[PDB]
This record gives structure tokens, C-alpha cells and sequence, in this order.
RNA sequence: GCGCACGGCUCAGUAACACGUGCCUAACCUAACCUCGGGAGGGGGACACCCCCGGGAAACUGGGGUCAAUCCCCCAUAGGGGAAGGGCGCUGGAAGGCCCCUUCCCCGAAAGGGCUGGCGGCCGAUCCGCCGCCAGUCGCCCGAGGGUGGGGGCACGGCCCAUCAGGUAGUUGGCGGGUUAAAGGCCCGCCAAGCCGAAGACGGGUAGGGGCGGUGAGAGCCGCGAGCCCCGAGAUGGGCACUGAGACA
């Protein structure tokens, strides 16, 4: 499979004209392609660590960059939203957090916090044994019980930690909860969900968030609450 | 199967009942179909395990003899053996070759029963007695 | 050579009934002698394909 | 017609050439693929035990194209050939339309190879202990 | 084993769900990758290279011998599918779906394999291995979701001619089936006469569609709508298949 550079997404950090015909490629994993950053194209274009793919590639190869609590050593693995990466040599860690200019960016965050993950929720099924398995924004699952998937509906946030395989907290979607919006044009606003008008379908109700005066309008599937008046988590 | 010489593929005629011309000169194998595939009424089970599209796979019953036949009156399912077929309402040709398809009225050792199965797609003759 | 070759084979082959048979030392000791009257009278390479399958049969 | 027989004891791995002629061509034209022939016939050739019986396992004709054992008559055949058997596949599952012949000797044939059958229960010397070219390499 | 179905070319066919925009699949498949849960037990086989012989002009190819596997197969279990009945429960706008219970029939997994280090044991320089355990690591199988690719459907939009006015008969629809991964006259059996058309059918002509390009103060006109990007189709003409997640390459 081959990315023309003309068919990469438009938020990626790389010119558009002045290089060659084609872009690294992800290779299928943990989000949406169109959603998403390769690694290499992180270590060399949003980092400079590597002036080259050549020396990308070696650079993951020696399993100096961990995502997520787990060492990556493939160049084309997909990096999104509220993604923690790691750096073993450095020592450094990032949250793939939303941004105002850049639609998404690697902001330094505290170690205590590099061990959790705030997941939207997004869909629930159900499994042998009866149990229901959670989906979440970028793919991943979570098999619980009957009685606590229950209480977990569809939008809500699970601030999850990857170390332990558990739920530490659950965000509801309720009004006045503190909200990001995670995708389309009013990227990166952070404000207090405050009016909702319900469309027939869910995902498309009409939400409308608040900073202050600051009102901005978005749909219900491109936000994600991130707690209540502080956020739970650094995402700025 | 995946067969052109059954393609299931778009006609060449508008619903004005003009023609059309064929934007792609090649059938797709994507839209191949493949032959009939339904029992044939025989001496013993014959099950043959085919692959399909995407690697998956089709059990094809060749040949059949037995029938899990349910009795909902007494709400118990019985193997019974097919004696023949009485009547194929899709098309009288079946019961007349001795094919056993969906909807088909075989004669088993319980009585008359309606094939309530795909057995070209199913490989099994589930029946309900009637 | 042919009398010496063709009784290296023979002695080759009840080798390896031997191991079939499981008497290991037996054929180990065969497998020996075998070898050395090869390694001395240039049948190595002759006998290449059942010394690799004695060899097998013991390592089994 | 005259043959170029290849006889292989299966009990020393090796094989002996043998050009037929006059006196068994007619012997081994009409035989289909493994029929049986005692080996006293081959006496003038090669001096074998009077257990072995020595099977036909194949051939090749005038133009190389190897006897299938598989198709019968003696009849010279194209086929869609997707198996070992007169055709190897370079690629998974890719068929090929190859030129065989039939399971029964004719006259065109250039090489037959036949296998020795040593009696049940047999447990003496191999028939060929060494091969003629390994033998003079070995000398020299 | 994996890849070669991407990448490269070109513009015959096509006035079409081809293309563009906006939506669907609750009617579907998907190797590689991600995540969550679970599993990896017993047994067997063959074919290369190779050795001994070849045959044939070449292409190609025969017989015997012999060592292996993450190669091929069986067994068990897990799991899966069909028919029928029931249900708190899940998703979702809406269940023909998921989960749970019940019955029968049917199909039916896996490579603990490689490496590293440690331990122990068997074995022998004719050996430089094999076995049992542990940790790390790359792997294998099942279930669910995602990801990616693909199949299919829908509404609308973009040429000329009436010196082309009636066209259509599987044609239009219904019912029951077969096939498909999946809906569908896709195909089949029966039933009805329906369907399109002057808001231009049908017929002919021209043409790959779009982003876009030239020109003009602009409305507009033109396609130099060749090169660059996206989709389509094709590989001398016309057909049909193997393998495979995917080709009719
Ligand atoms: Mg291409
Ligand atoms: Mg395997
Ligand atoms: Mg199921
Ligand atoms: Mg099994
Ligand atoms: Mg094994
Ligand atoms: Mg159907
Ligand atoms: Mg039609
Ligand atoms: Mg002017
Ligand atoms: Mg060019
Ligand atoms: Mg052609
Ligand atoms: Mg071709």
C-alpha cells in the first residue's frame, strides 16, 4: 500500500509541494488513518529527531519510543488523539492532546499522569458469558461485567489506566460538565457543555460549549467530556 | 463458487426497456455466482466442506438420507429418513429429479415434513412435521 | 570394491532395522564399524544417503 | 526399437544404464507402468538374485516428454498438468498444458526406468553396490 | 513464509450508479496491524536441494535413494453454522442482529514454533545435539470490536440531433426458490400486464468523469478536460479459469 502526498491528510505537519511524491504510510493500527500520525512521520517532522527515514526507522527499531505503555518498534504504527508517547533515552513524555493551530500536538505532560488515558466511550456489545465489551475512541476494548457496563452509556469518557487494565474514573455525559472538542473546525475549544439540542440520531444532536462568553458549536460525536470545571488530565 | 459462467453481475437493459452499453468489458469475479448445489435424495449423507469468498467456508450436502425432523406438537427433533419427496412448490422439477430444497414436502419415517433449511447453503435438512 | 561396498550396505541396512527395531546400542555399534571400514576404504560419499539415514533413525 | 533402460536397486540407492536391444525390445514394448518382469531376463546385463523381480516405474521418449503413469493407452497426450508427475509448478496453484505420453512402451520411447523388487523377507547384498561412473571416479 | 491484486503505462469501451456532491449496507467480506477475554494436548505423512542414473535440439522433464520444518494431515477440546421455542438484558432512530436459556443436526482450531540467558539430565570428538523447567522476546489458534481494502445500494448534477415518435416482452411487478460474502429478474418455477415516452422514450452521433485550464472588465464562451492529482477501463481481438484475504491477474 502507498500514501500519494497529495492524498495525506491535510493537518499533517509536512509540505504539501516540496518533497517527494509519496508519504509514510500507517500501517492499520490503533485509529483512524485520516485520524492519526505515523511514528516516523512524529520522530522526524514533529520532533527532528531523525533528519531521514533511514534514521527514523532506526531510531524505532531500537525501541527507544514507547506509546501507550508498550515500546513501538514499527515506523508506520498510527499515533492520535490523547495518545501518551514516551521517550526511554530522554526521558520525556507527551500527550497527543487537540490544538487550536496545529489540529493535534505533542504537549508535555507529568509522569504521574503518563500512566492514564482518558477514552471516550464508543459503543457497547454484548459478549459469551454476558458480559459487555466497551469500545472506545480509538479501538480499544474493555471486557466488564453485566451490572458495571450497564451504567456506562454511549459518549461518556473512562479516564482508563493502561498499567492495570482498569476503569480509575468515569466521566458521564451530563450538561455543564467541562468538555474538548476533538475533531472539525472548532478544534481544541475547551469549554462548559451547556446547551444540547437532540437530533433523532445521537451522534448528530447539536451540542454547544461555553468559555466564559466564548460559544462555540460542534455535534455530539466531536466532543469528549474531560471532567468537571478542571480538567482531569493535562491537555493544554 | 465464483464462477463468470454464472455472473450475477448488472443487466445491459434500462427499465425503459432500451439497451445500455457495458462500462467494464471483463465480469468481475467478485460478482461470479456458482451452480445449484441442493441434495440429491440418495443411499447415505454425502457432506463436502467447500471454500468461499474471504477464506471462509460452505458445507454442501451432495447427497442426503436423513432429516432432523421436529415435531413441535411433542417438542422433540428426531433423525428421521427421507423416503421421498412429495412435492417441490418453488419448482416441480425438483421433486421430479428427487432435489431437496427450501420448501420442499419430503416423506419421512415421522411423516410429511416441509424443509425449513437452505440445503444447498446449509448442508443439513432441517424439517418440521406437518 | 563392489564386494566390499555392497557388503557395507548390507550391514547398513540391519543397522537400521535394528534401530527400527529400537536396539539403539546395537545399531550404534554397527553405525561404528560401518564407518570406519567407509572412513578407511573411501565409501563415505557412496554411502552418504544411508549413513544420513541410520543417523536419523538414531537420533529418533 | 532400442532403449536406454535405467534399473535402480532400492536397496543400495544406486542405478545401473543399460542399452536394450533386438532381443528384449520386443519384451519391454507392451508393458504398462509397473507391470512385473523377473530379473533373469536382464542375465546377459546384469547378474541379479533370483528373488528380484524388476518393476517398470516410467520413461522417456524421443523428445523428453515423460511417460505419465496416470494416462493409459500408448498415446502421446497434452494435459492441463497442475501436479509433479511430468510438471513442476514454479508458482502456488498455476496449471499448465503439458505434453506426456501413455503408461504403455511403444517404440518411440528413449528411456525406461525400472526398479528392482527384492523377495519378502530378503536381507542379502544390493544388487549394484556402486555405479559405474562413481566406480571410475573412485579408481582414479 | 510474506510480497508480487501496490507500484508503472495508456485512453480502445463507456451517455453508465462510470464520474462528482450528499448519504447507506439493520443485506456483506477483509491477510497484514491494534485492543480486550480465552487456548496451544496426542499422533502421523510426504515432496524438494542433494546422491546414483538419465531423457530432450531447446524448452522442459523421468526413475530409484535420503534429511527437515512455522511444510501437509488425522484425533481431542474450544469454537462455528442451520432449524425451532422462550427472555430479564445490549446496541441502535428502528432488531432479522448480540448475549442468556432450551432441543436436534452439522462443520470444526492452533506452530509453544524460533531466538536469548539460566538450571538440570541424556548423550559423544565417528559429538558438536536432544530432552524437561524458568524468564525475556518474536511468533501461532478461537471470540468480540476497531483499522485498512473491497463488493453492493440510494437522491441529486454535468453533451448534440425530431431530416429519430412510439419503445419494451425477462420486458415491469408479485409469489416461491437457487446462487452469492451479501440485496436485487442476478438467475429459475408459477402468476398478472405491467414499465418508459413529446418534462423527448427509442434511435443515431460524439465523449472516459472530476479537481481543473485558456480567454474576457464582467456575465459568459471554449476544452489546448494533453502533461499534475483523484476515480474508471484496458493490456493484439473475444472468452474462461487456478491460487489466494484479495485477480478471472
Ligand atoms: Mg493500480
Ligand atoms: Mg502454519
Ligand atoms: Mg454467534
Ligand atoms: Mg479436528
Ligand atoms: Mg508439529
Ligand atoms: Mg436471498
Ligand atoms: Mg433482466
Ligand atoms: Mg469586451
Ligand atoms: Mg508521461
Ligand atoms: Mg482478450
Ligand atoms: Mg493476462
Amino acid at each position: 500500500v502507498h500514501l500519494r502526498k497529495s492524498l495525506a491528510p491535510y493537518w499533517w505537519p509536512i509540505p504539501r509541494k516540496a518533497g517527494g511524491v509519496w508519504a509514510v504510510r500507517p500501517s492499520t493500527g490503533p485509529h483512524s488513518l485520516e485520524y492519526s500520525l505515523p511514528l516516523a512521520v512524529v520522530v522526524r517532522d514533529v520532533l527532528r529527531y531523525a533528519k531521514t527515514l533511514r534514521e527514523a526507522r532506526y531510531i524505532i527499531s531500537r525501541g527507544y519510543i514507547k506509546v501507550d505503555g508498550v515500546v513501538r518498534k514499527d515506523y508506520k504504527f498510527p499515533i492520535g488523539l490523547m495518545d501518551v508517547v514516551e521517550i526511554v533515552p530522554t526521558g520525556e513524555i507527551y500527550r497527543v492532546v487537540p490544538d487550536e493551530a496545529k489540529y493535534y500536538d505533542l504537549k508535555p505532560i507529568p509522569s504521574s499522569e503518563a500512566a492514564l488515558k482518558p477514552l471516550r466511550v464508543e459503543g457497547k456489545t454484548a459478549v459469551s458469558g454476558g458480559r459487555i465489551q466497551l469500545h472506545f475512541h480509538d479501538g480499544r476494548n474493555l471486557i466488564l461485567p453485566p451490572d458495571v457496563g450497564r451504567q456506562i452509556k454511549t459518549f461518556d469518557t473512562v479516564v482508563y489506566d493502561l498499567e492495570n487494565k482498569a476503569i480509575k474514573t468515569h466521566l458521564p455525559l451530563r450538561l455543564g460538565q467541562l468538555a474538548v472538542v476533538t475533531h472539525g473546525g472548532n478544534i481544541g475549544f475547551v469549554g462548559q457543555f451547556f446547551e444540547v439540542v437532540w437530533t433523532l440520531k445521537r451522534r448528530q444532536s447539536v451540542v454547544a460549549l461555553r468559555k466564559g462568553e466564548e460559544v462555540r458549536r460542534t455535534i455530539l460525536d466531536y466532543i469528549m467530556v474531560i471532567g468537571t470545571e478542571a480538567p482531569v488530565v493535562k491537555i493544554s | 463458487m465464483k464462477l463468470g459462467a454464472f455472473y450475477k453481475g448488472g443487466d445491459l437493459v434500462k427499465p425503459s426497456g432500451g439497451k445500455k452499453g457495458r462500462v467494464r468489458k471483463t465480469k468481475k469475479k467478485a460478482l461470479g455466482g456458482g451452480p445449484p448445489q441442493i441434495p440429491k435424495l440418495g443411499e447415505e449423507d454425502i457432506r463436502y466442506v467447500e471454500r468461499v469468498r474471504g477464506g471462509n467456508h460452505k458445507v454442501r450436502l451432495r447427497q442426503a438420507r436423513y432429516a432432523n425432523v421436529y415435531i413441535p406438537k411433542e417438542r422433540r427433533h428426531v433423525k428421521a429418513k427421507i423416503l421421498s419427496i412429495v412435492s417441490s412448490p418453488s419448482n416441480p422439477d425438483y421433486a421430479r429429479r428427487n432435489y431437496i430444497v427450501k420448501g420442499a414436502i419430503i416423506q419421512t419415517e415421522v411423516g410429511k415434513a416441509v424443509v425449513t433449511s437452505r440445503p444447498g447453503q446449509d448442508g443439513v435438512i432441517n424439517a418440521v412435521l406437518i | 570394491l563392489e564386494a566390499v561396498a555392497a557388503k557395507l550396505i548390507t550391514r547398513l541396512r540391519e543397522a537400521e532395522r535394528l534401530a527400527l527395531e529400537g536396539k539403539t546400542s546395537e545399531a550404534k555399534a554397527i553405525l561404528k564399524e560401518v564407518l570406519k571400514e567407509a572412513r578407511e576404504r573411501g565409501l563415505e560419499k557412496s554411502l552418504r544417503n544411508l549413513l544420513l539415514r541410520v543417523k536419523a533413525l538414531l537420533r529418533r | 526399437p532400442t532403449f536406454k533402460l535405467v534399473l535402480s536397486d532400492p536397496l543400495s540407492g544406486k542405478a545401473r544404464q543399460f542399452e536394450i536391444k533386438d532381443p528384449l525390445a520386443q519384451r519391454f514394448v507392451g508393458l504398462r507402468i509397473g507391470e512385473e518382469i523377473d530379473g533373469t531376463v536382464l542375465k546377459e546385463l546384469i547378474e541379479l538374485p533370483k528373488g528380484v523381480k524388476i518393476r517398470i516405474t516410467g520413461g522417456s521418449g524421443v523428445e523428453g516428454a515423460p511417460m505419465h503413469p496416470g494416462v493409459p493407452g500408448p498415446v502421446k497426450r497434452y494435459i492441463l498438468a497442475d501436479g509433479p508427475p511430468g510438471y513442476r509448478p514454479r508458482k502456488r496453484g498455476m496449471r499448465k498444458k503439458k505434453l506426456v505420453r501413455g503408461d504403455t512402451i511403444t517404440d518411440s520411447i528413449v528411456q525406461i526406468n525400472a526398479v528392482l523388487v527384492y523377495p519378502e523377507g530378503y536381507s542379502g547384498p544390493p544388487a549394484i553396490p556402486l555405479g559405474a561412473k562413481e566406480l571410475e571416479k573412485l579408481k582414479g
